[PDB]
């Protein structure tokens, strides 16, 4: 199925991230020290400082989503040892495209791991990706696997979703049900 | 691996009647299994993929089913053609794997082995030692226990059998034996005795013969 | 029609090296992805080996990887298979095979591979019914027919067996019990790996 679905999104935006050189250097914010509202602070101070450890943890095998997090902002992050570095991932405007297949072309009988896309633009002229984990964008088309029978599969395709079966698209879809962990407060 | 596990081995029905066999993969393949046919003498021949649904050719009595962990197969209205050797495998997964393979059987209509001895032949003699060929040839079912006798006294050391496959005219099982002796050994006794033990017969039926 | 023919196969020492060979016909060849299925000396059917449409790819069991090489050539329509470290228990029918999208679909002729001993040579002892008793032979095949096709009845031509070493395999045949002798009968074996060929008339003593 030589064929494409267009895709837009909303402010869920399409990043593309380059891989950083050390131009910027980081490290996380380490354990900061610390009448009924004295007990809040000293609790609370303590739990970030206990939560601190779990995202040290987590930086040295994902330090992207460690830092896209703690600057609120979209960015590709990688260890040097133990100190980070970043860049900006860029966005993207201009279609995004999301071809049908995920077969691969000349290999028949071997698959790509997650959707192919087309799409213009970041710096500059036509790309052939593929889509990385909620809306990186790859440059690269070597997320590859051999073709399994019953492969059912979602991906986060920009705002919404996307649904994939036996390796050719199906449709978009809004995944309806949430799970979570969150934990509100009545007030 | 996806280990896929097809009971049973053996499979045994009649003309014209229901049949069904079972695979279990280990975990969840959903729609992506597939069952071939292996009739007697020939290669595999794919019968039904992603479960259930037909190869173009098959005829329409096969029917496969289900998903998930338990997939079955089944045979409507059995014929002659269709006893063979019957294998399932899944597609999950690399590395790909196949069930053990469950074997058919008409019905049609038991009967007695026609058993007859013979001697070690005047030349094997000369080579330089002695074979006792006894076969079995047109009963059913396929179980039954030949047991040697050389002067009355029974031997299982050295035999070796034989079954065929079922036949395709009549579906009638046949087996050999072959007691397996020096020369030495074979000219210091006299009569040798094979002994048959099938369903069919209330005692076992024997030949034997001297020298 | 969509046919298929494979060879390579024969007798061959433990540890030792052997390129299986397959021509596809009736069909686009690298619009579908070749593999391999090799069945025990019974059942099991070991999936071995399965390329890629184009080439580029292909995949393997754990068991074989790193001795067998699958490869393919599209100018005509061949697929091949290396297989070094050769070992004892890759001793199997070798089947080629087409797969749709996912897995195969056509199964070729059946190719059988062996492993480690040496080409002892049949013997039939000869043997109302009567017989014919092949033995001590060495490797699989060998050929048993009455004279020469002609009794399409009566015929049971038992499986073989390994003995210590060596094969053995049985034929009984049946007839009306006056014909017998009045026309003596033959038991036409062949083993095509020692050049054998035996037709043997059955007389009484």
């Amino acid at each position: 199925r030589t064929a494409v679905r267009a895709a837009a999104t909303e402010r869920d935006r399409f990043y593309v991230c380059p891989p950083p050189s050390g131009s910027t250097v980081v490290r996380l914010e380490p354990e900061q020290a610390c009448d009924m509202l004295s007990r809040i602070a000293a609790a609370w101070c303590e739990l970030q400082n206990k939560d601190r450890t779990l995202w040290g943890e987590m930086s040295r095998l994902n330090p992207s989503a460690v830092a896209t997090a703690a600057l609120g902002q979209r960015v590709s992050a990688r260890m040097l040892g133990d100190v980070m570095a970043i860049s900006r991932c860029v966005e993207v405007r201009g279609g995004v495209y999301v071809q049908n297949s995920m077969r691969v072309p000349g290999e028949r009988g071997t698959c790509y791991s997650r959707p192919l896309v087309t799409f213009e633009h970041n710096g500059t002229g036509v790309i052939e990706g593929q889509l990385g984990d909620d809306n990186e964008l790859l440059i690269s088309r070597d997320l590859i696997e051999p073709c399994t029978g019953n492969h059912r599969r979602y991906f986060k395709l920009g705002g919404g979703y996307v649904y994939y079966e036996d390796y050719s698209y199906v449709r978009m879809v809004e995944v309806p049900e949430t799970i979570s962990t969150r934990v509100t407060l009545n007030l | 691996d996806i280990v896929v596990t097809q009971s049973p081995k053996f499979m045994s029905t009649s003309a014209g009647d229901r049949v069904s066999i079972t695979c279990k993969a280990r975990q969840d393949v959903g729609s992506a299994v597939n069952w071939y046919q292996q009739k007697p003498g020939q290669s595999p021949k794919l019968l039904i993929y992603r479960a259930s649904t037909r190869h173009t050719g098959v005829p329409d009595r096969f029917t496969g089913s289900g998903s998930g962990t338990d997939f079955t197969l089944t045979i409507s209205s059995v014929q002659s053609e269709d006893v063979a050797d019957y294998f399932c495998q899944q597609y999950g997964n690399y590395d790909l794997t196949f069930g053990a393979g469950t074997k058919l059987e008409l019905k049609r209509a038991d009967a007695a082995p026609t058993v007859s001895i013979f001697p070690p032949s005047s030349e094997q003699l000369t080579s330089g030692g002695a074979s006792v060929v006894c076969f079995l040839n047109n009963f059913y079912p396929k179980d039954i226990n030949v047991k040697w006798k050389i002067d009355g006294s029974e031997r299982q050391n050295g035999v070796l059998n034989s079954w065929t496959d079922q036949d395709s005219k009549d579906s009638t099982y046949s087996m050999s034996s072959t007691l397996t002796l020096t020369k030495d050994e074979y000219e210091r006794h006299n009569s040798y005795t094979c002994e048959a033990t099938h369903k069919t017969s209330t005692s076992p039926i024997v030949k034997s013969f001297n020298r | 029609e969509v046919q298929l023919v494979e060879s390579g196969g024969g007798l061959v020492k433990p540890g030792g090296s052997l390129k299986l060979s397959c021509a596809a016909s009736g069909f686009t060849f690298n619009d579908y992805a070749m593999s391999w299925v090799r069945q025990s000396p019974e059942k099991r059917l070991e999936w071995v080996a399965t390329i890629s449409g184009g080439g580029s790819y292909s995949y393997y069991p754990d068991s074989v990887k790193g001795r067998f090489t699958i490869s393919r050539d599209n100018a005509k329509n061949t697929l091949y298979l290396q297989m070094s470290s050769l070992r004892s228990d890759d001793t199997a029918i070798y089947y080629c095979t087409r797969q749709e999208g996912d897995f195969p679909l056509f199964d070729y002729w059946g190719q059988g591979t062996i492993l480690t001993v040496s080409s002892a040579k049949t013997t039939p002892p000869s043997v109302v019914t009567l017989g014919c008793l092949v033995k001590g032979y060495f490797p699989e095949p060998v050929t048993v027919t009455w004279n020469s096709g002609s009794l399409s009845s009566g015929v049971h031509t038992f499986p073989a067996v390994l003995q210590s070493d060596l094969y053995t395999l049985s034929s009984s045949v049946t007839v009306t019990s006056s014909t017998w002798p009045s026309q003596s009968v033959t038991c036409n074996v062949a083993h095509p790996a020692s050049s054998t060929k035996v037709d043997k008339k059955i007389v009484p003593r």
